[PDB]
């Protein structure tokens, strides 16, 4: 069926079909385009008009002009030849190495699995951070969400995951770019190319990179989203994999369609927002699982304005997080690297069952004590930079190894860093740190423990200034 | 004559402005040519807009929507206890055919004046602080709030593994029948929890209202309701029954949406204003009814999960001027390791302590002044800094019983234990114990009066009291055994 | 006012706002289809292009337009009310509107008197009576054709489904 | 009704004449085998590649003492 | 140890069950349905009982 | 005249009626009701529509619907007949023993008197509570705030408060719980039947009780608020009495029109507010008084809004707050009984006039005293003693007195607390805290004064705490 621009209003273009609307989500191809300018039916507005999203802009188009529906949502090429290929949200090449060339199709909404295939409970996977593990405790296969402002090498951070795990994994990757710079995507990219890991004598590489830029119009944006899901979908069910899936940023998806909410007509939402927030991310969130068809480990990048989280979006997506990687700009700012927030880079899950108490209950000594020295900090202001109440003190001063001893180099990041990664394979960790409660380290120095990996390293490490 | 039939005037949005049907009944279920349900709720002079349950894309304008012609109504039973049901009550778990004999309509209110009764039958839920601060009984309404994991889920968790020895006990007032209406909780997380339940077995006496999170908006807003008439269900047939609405927060999330998405106002705050009336009325549904009902009672555990204490939220505001108190949790505690979580002011129980034990009562009547004193104290310069000596002791005291109010994860209690260790505490026998031991003591002297004083446990499970005797055999079991535990 | 007769078929606003004044105007003094066919007739005097062409066109700007409708297309028997209300859309630009309250008249004489069941087997063929299940049979001498369009295929729908409905 | 449960008639004539034709990628096409190994090899995953149609033995073990 | 044996035999004859349902249900259904109406008479039986309805609806 | 449901959007329930429109504010009765489904009219929309707000079902209802109009607002039983009876906010039997026995029957929007008709000069009620009428002297017809702990008995001390001035006068009592708790409501009742306040037996009760509980549409429990009023302009004016209204709260009013205000597209007000949020409250308040029949002398529990005033809804009821009452759960802490915030019991009608500098002044001395005292404590609460002289120990001692007798023993609560509820004459209470305050009684214990009524009855006690 063909339908006429009836307005443009923006990359909404509402469209009379008359000749019949099809369903919504029904992808449309505008006719007079030689872009592929899909639509995306939105709303049977009535009147034999859709309302319908381009994904992409709208310059040049005369009223009236035909789009001819697709009749079906967006089919797009799915499945393993994808990986190592940079697809925007039109399963295009932007690889540039030409066609995807997955035969197998797909209808791009893919769904939330149901509760008998739920695998009911997951697993700690390690990721070899101190932070991560120890404190947030990664699933596999879980939606881990990382909060965290802009900037401070997030995307660092997240490659760095990548670096150490996609590198040794079994799986196969996928990495929305939603929203992501170009530019940050091209050097991304380059180094993808470079590490090999994008390799080029594979499309199985070990990640799929789906880059749906800022630049796009959000509606592309939004829905490169569900692309990306709908690939790693096959992957997960079909090809199995363990599927490492890389969004950057789900906020700025949810962004967009709060972007679209006001010009769909609808009101937005209270902090502006698009009213349906949480089906939209419900939908995407338990679009997304481990079912015993493999699991979609799902390391979210989620912006935090302001790093405010009482902003709905985050406020939301806690619940849809099974570890919140809460990224601290403060601890950033105190030079840290990893620049996380501790406490709230957390697992609801943590267990001194599940992590073994070894873990669990270091952690929240740690936890605990640290926060007590946010009391502490109170104290000091009236006491000062070696004056106060001294086992207090000790454990002040230990606090600050224990910040040091988080801080861990990074291979990628001589820009950040200077340093080169520095590797920490789980038990050195909670160790290290059980240790450094256990005070072996109270006559070590005390930044004797700053950029390091394993412990030992930075007992070395003291030695090495005098 | 003819049926009533009608069209989809437009969809989109799952607002279906819908032709015809005028006959339409208010929250009438229609059913749609997508073969989905949809509620009738805005009649509209000229159309009905119509919430479509789950999805719509199904659909596509001037489609015909036939009226159902009912306003819903919800499977009730108790085959649910143990049953996972989506709301409409139907075998999300994949048991399939629930046993669901009943059917009730949902919009059945809130009873009389009359028929009520005041709740001064207790409660409990294994969770020592929290029924020894906040002392429970049947038909309430409370708000339990608190953050991700503030144990947060544990919270319900560890009342219902305490009720199931209730349900082991015979009574009503003791086989609680829970009620898990879980709202937006992804089904990875319900998955986790269901299992847990199961695990605990207490579902067995539960039914798992859920409504994950992905879940169309009705659905959720409705789930509630929906437990609320399953629940006024067993109300009427006495039971007493225990909602836990979790949550009201991600209801309302919805529900605002939902008007919104109807066009219709929000209200204060930008969100509804008879959302409260929404849920002022379905918390209305729980009472604690006298005899006539069978005693009837739903005591409800509302909960919301908070963002950054707002409480000046519209919502809690709202809800602050509802319930029977709210149970405030504190995260750092928590991070402390200190579990329970727990800001205790904050905390309340306005009701107090008609429903509580008088063998509580007695020993926590006087924790919670010592505590009471000592929070000031508990204050004041908390560092390393002297006390006048009745202070020194009263913090040290405070503390103990901090470490006493601590309770382990997945670890609920009975009255008794706690009532033990309570009085342990307040006779003073572990303050000379520097308090990293005390959790030592605790569990040691839990597995010895379990060993021998169940004598006493089960005596005080009886006299569901202590007596000056009961006293005294508690006194010598911990001096000494304390002694023991110690030495 | 002047109470009013609102006898539905009609629309309820929707210029049933207008049609209900010709509901009680036609109505009285029952020029109801007198008029209602007035219009009938007039329809089409409009759906030349007197229609686009200055008729629902205003690049004039409706103005002026508004002032030698009302006098050299409105200049004819048809006007009891017939141009006069016509007269009164004009300026009130509910000439492009005018297809629907005819409609909504004309659903009147012609279909008040009608018919509708319409079930999932039903989507009646909506002849015009007064009483029911009766025709509603006579429909089956009617019988003999479709693709059930007036009435239904209650093939793949029902029946078709439910194979799947049960699994 | 039995042009209805000449459907339940339709398919059950059907539940014979592919019963006893055979059913599973017959009757039917290939599309079933090609899942079906990956499906029960799925199931060997949800038992672990520990041979679920091998009888089992069963440990002979000891604890620490002095 | 012996009941996992069991069941993974239990928890295939369940899927390829299952299976066999799709795959019979598919085209049982794709095969049979068509005399309904090739038997034009078996829509004059819808038309009977909607005569029937018609006039015992009411 | 008939109405059809055009739409049901809500509880709003927009009717057109086919057929005459009558009032604003007109209760139309729908017609197809099993629960009498009055629509308040709440505006005349146009085009024989009326907005109207459905006050019982909202659900079930079919389009179309017809609705014979009641041709005017809402009638509900009035007289004494009304007196202890649970009146719903139809004005109807949640006493559930039967209908109420009325025979008047009253619109619930009663207009507000005359500037005529004030007593244009409201002049100080006494309660017969010491704390009350000196530091807080009430005005007959008065509106007076209460901020106050939760179940405390804020009510015992109110049902002591309808024992002591509903019974001490000619005064009844309205109730009106609005949005409150069905539940607080029903433990109250039992806890009223059982205090007598409410007495089975009196079936003219002290109290009418009305109930707008937060489970109706809000317009019900908003209207609860004009209802109250109505029954209680019964016994102002035609029981020439000083009526007694307790409306809890008025916040829930408020709040309730408001919930409205959005769903009406009204627009609000800034902090959210109904925009006739003072309409609301002006008229209403306009509408208590002391007529020159009787007062309606109208004891408003309550709830803060956001915990503060600046809500702008307690800025203004302090326009209409003339005897504030905080009540200091501390002192009642202090088992003081009755132990308000004494500071904060307060009235701008205290005067060295009306209640004349006997009062003002003596209390004026008190309350300062008391702050005095207060500001010594402060001192020697850290630093141990004679850190005064005991001259300031004296005003310490004698404030310590003032401030026990303060507590009276109770009567409603006897029942926990054994003695009774005293009754303390407006002289000798300023007399009786002068002379505590002269010293004069100084040479005597300050539990004497503990829960006594009557300055005599804590010298009694003062007596005898000197065995």
């Amino acid at each position: 069926t063909t339908g006429r621009i009836v307005a443009v209003i923006g990359a909404v273009v509402d469209v009379q079909f008359d000749e019949g609307l099809p369903p919504i989500l029904n992808a449309l191809e505008v006719q007079g385009r030689e872009t592929r300018l899909v639509l995306e039916v939105a709303q049977h507005l009535g009147e034999s008009t859709v309302r319908t999203i381009a994904m992409d802009g709208t310059e040049g188009l005369v009223r009236g002009q035909k789009v001819l529906d697709s009749g079906a949502p967006i089919r797009i090429p799915v499945g393993p030849e994808t990986l190592g290929r940079i697809m925007n949200v039109i399963g295009e090449p932007i690889d540039e190495r030409g066609p995807i060339k997955t035969k197998q199709f797909a209808a791009i909404h893919a769904e939330a699995p149901e509760f008998v295939e739920m695998s009911v409970e997951q697993e700690i996977l390690v990721t070899g951070i101190k932070v991560v593990d120890l404190l947030a405790p990664y699933a596999k296969g879980g939606k881990i969400g990382l909060f965290g402002g802009a900037g401070v090498g997030k995307t660092v951070l997240i490659m760095e995951l990548i670096n150490n795990v996609a590198k040794a994994h079994g799986g196969y990757s996928v990495f929305a770019g939603v929203g992501e710079r170009t530019r940050e995507g091209n050097d991304l990219y380059h180094e993808m190319i470079e590490s090999g890991v994008i390799n080029l004598k594979d499309a199985t590489s070990k990640v799929a990179l789906v880059y749906g830029q800022m630049n796009e119009p959000p509606g592309a944006r939004a829905r490169v989203a569900l692309t990306g899901l709908t690939v790693a979908e096959y992957f997960r069910d079909q090809e199995g994999q363990d599927v490492l899936l890389f969004i950057d940023n789900i906020f700025r998806f949810t962004q967009a369609g709060s972007e679209v909410s006001a010009l769909l007509g609808r009101i937005p939402s209270a902090v502006g927002y698009q009213p349906t927030l949480a089906t939209d991310m419900g939908t995407m969130q338990e679009r997304i699982t481990t079912t015993k068809k493999g699991s979609i480990t799902s390391v979210q990048a989620i912006y935090v304005p302001a790093d405010d989280l009482t902003d709905p979006a985050p406020a939301t997506t806690f619940a849809h997080l099974d570890a919140t990687t809460v990224l601290s700009r403060a601890i950033a700012e105190l030079g840290i690297y990893p620049a996380v927030d501790p406490l709230d880079s957390t697992s609801r899950i943590m267990d001194p069952n599940i992590v073994g108490s070894e873990h669990y209950d270091v952690a929240r000594g740690v936890q605990k004590i640290l926060q007590d020295y946010k009391s502490l900090q109170d104290i000091i202001a009236i006491l000062g930079m070696d004056e106060l109440s001294e086992e207090d003190k000790l454990t002040v001063s230990r606090a600050r190894k224990i910040q040091r001893f988080l801080s861990q180099p990074f291979q990628v990041a001589e820009v950040f860093t200077g340093h080169l990664g520095k590797l920490v394979p789980l038990k050195e960790t909670i160790k290290g740190f059980q240790q450094i409660l256990a005070g072996e380290y109270d006559h070590l120095p005390e930044q004797a423990f700053y950029m390091v990996g394993p412990i030992e390293e930075a007992v070395a490490k003291a030695d090495k200034l005098a | 004559d003819l049926e009533e039939t009608g069209r989809v005037l437009s969809i989109g949005d799952g607002i279906a402005r819908v032709h015809g049907l005028r006959n339409v009944q208010a929250e009438e279920m229609v059913e749609f040519s997508s073969g989905l349900k949809g509620m009738s709720l805005n009649l509209e002079p000229d159309n009905v807009g119509v919430v479509v349950f789950g999805n719509d894309k199904l659909i596509k304008e001037g489609d015909i929507v036939k009226r159902t012609g009912a306003i819903v109504d919800v499977p009730v039973g108790e085959e649910l206890l143990g049953r996972v049901v989506d709301a409409l009550g139907n075998a999300i778990d994949g048991k399939g055919p629930i046993g669901s004999k009943a059917r009730r309509r949902v919009g059945l209110k809130a009873p009389g004046i009359i028929p009520r009764i005041s709740v001064r039958e207790p409660m409990q839920t294994g969770i020592k602080a929290v029924d020894s601060l906040v002392p429970i009984g049947r038909g309430q309404r409370e708000l339990i709030i608190g953050d991700r994991q503030t144990g947060k889920t544990s919270i319900a968790i560890d009342t219902i593994i305490n009720q199931k020895r209730f349900n082991d006990g015979t009574d009503e007032k003791k086989k609680l029948y829970c009620i898990y209406v879980a709202i937006g909780q992804k089904r990875s997380t319900v998955a986790q929890l269901v299992k847990r339940l199961t695990d605990a077995d207490a579902m067995k006496y539960t039914i798992v209202v859920s409504a994950t999170a992905s879940d169309a908006a009705p659905l959720q807003y409705l789930a509630p309701y929906s437990g609320c008439s399953m629940g006024e269900y067993f109300r009427d047939n006495g039971k007493h029954a225990l909602i836990i609405y979790d949550d009201l927060s991600k209801q309302a999330v919805a529900y605002r949406q939902m008007s919104l998405l109807l066009r219709r106002p929000p209200g204060r705050e930008a969100y509804p204003g008879d959302v409260f009336y929404l849920h002022s009325r379905l918390l209305e549904r729980a009472a604690k009814m006298n005899d006539a009902f069978g005693g009837g009672s739903l005591t409800a555990l509302p909960v919301i999960e908070t963002q950054a204490g707002d409480v000046s939220a519209y919502i809690p505001t709202n809800v602050i001027s509802i319930t029977d108190g709210q149970i405030f949790l504190e995260t750092e505690l928590f991070y402390k390791g200190i579990r329970p979580a727990i800001n205790v002011g904050l905390s309340v129980s306005r009701v107090g302590s008609a429903a509580q034990t008088r063998a509580m009562k007695q020993v926590a009547g006087t924790m919670k002044l010592e505590l009471a004193q000592y929070r000031e104290v508990a204050a004041f310069a908390q560092f390393g800094s002297d006390l006048d000596a009745a202070t020194q002791q009263l913090l040290s005291r405070g503390v103990r019983l901090t470490e006493l109010l601590k309770q382990g994860q997945y670890s609920p209690m009975a009255i008794e234990e706690q009532v033990a260790v309570i009085y342990a505490g307040v006779r003073g026998y572990l303050d000379k114990l520097e308090p990293s031991k005390i959790t030592k003591f605790e569990n040691a002297f839990l597995s010895h009066v379990i060993s021998q004083h169940q004598a006493l446990l089960g005596k005080i499970r009886t006299d569901g009291k202590i007596s000056e005797e009961s006293d005294a055999k508690l006194k010598e079991i911990v001096t000494n055994f304390l002694a023991g535990f110690e030495a | 006012f002047a109470k009013l007769v609102r006898p539905p078929v009609q629309i309820y606003g929707i210029e049933g706002r207008y049609a209900t004044a010709l509901y009680s105007a036609a109505s009285k003094q029952n020029k109801l289809e007198q008029v209602e066919k007035e219009l009938l007739r007039v329809g089409q005097i409009l759906k030349e292009p007197k229609m686009a062409a200055s008729l629902l066109n205003p690049y004039v700007k409706r103005s002026v337009k508004v002032k030698s409708l009302s006098d050299m297309t409105a200049k004819e028997k048809f006007s009891p009310l017939t141009s006069n209300l016509i007269n009164l859309l004009a300026e009130n630009g509910r000439l492009t509107n005018t297809p629907a309250v005819i409609s909504a008249f004309s659903t009147m004489m012609s279909v008040h008197r009608g018919e509708v069941p319409c079930t999932v087997t039903t989507a009646s063929a909506l002849d015009e009576t007064t009483l029911t299940e009766l025709k509603t049979v006579l429909k089956s001498f009617l019988s003999k054709g479709q693709v059930l369009k007036l009435e239904v295929k209650i093939d793949p729908s029902i029946m078709g489904g439910m194979i799947v409905r049960i699994g | 009704l039995d042009p209805v449960q000449k459907l339940f008639v339709d398919k059950i004539r059907e539940y014979r004449t592919k019963r006893q034709t055979s059913g599973g990628p017959v009757d039917a096409g290939p599309e079933y085998q090609q899942d079906l190994d990956r499906e029960l090899f799925k199931l060997k995953q949800m038992y672990g590649k520990a041979d679920m149609n091998t009888f089992p033995n069963f440990t002979f073990e000891d604890p620490k003492f002095e | 140890e012996v009941k996992n044996r069991l069941d993974y035999h239990i928890s295939v004859q369940n899927m390829m069950r299952q299976k066999e349902q799709e795959h019979m249900i598919n085209w049982v259904e794709k095969r049979v349905v068509q005399s309904i109406s090739a038997q034009q008479e078996k829509e004059t039986i819808a038309k009977c009982i909607a005569d029937l309805k018609l006039l015992s609806k009411k």
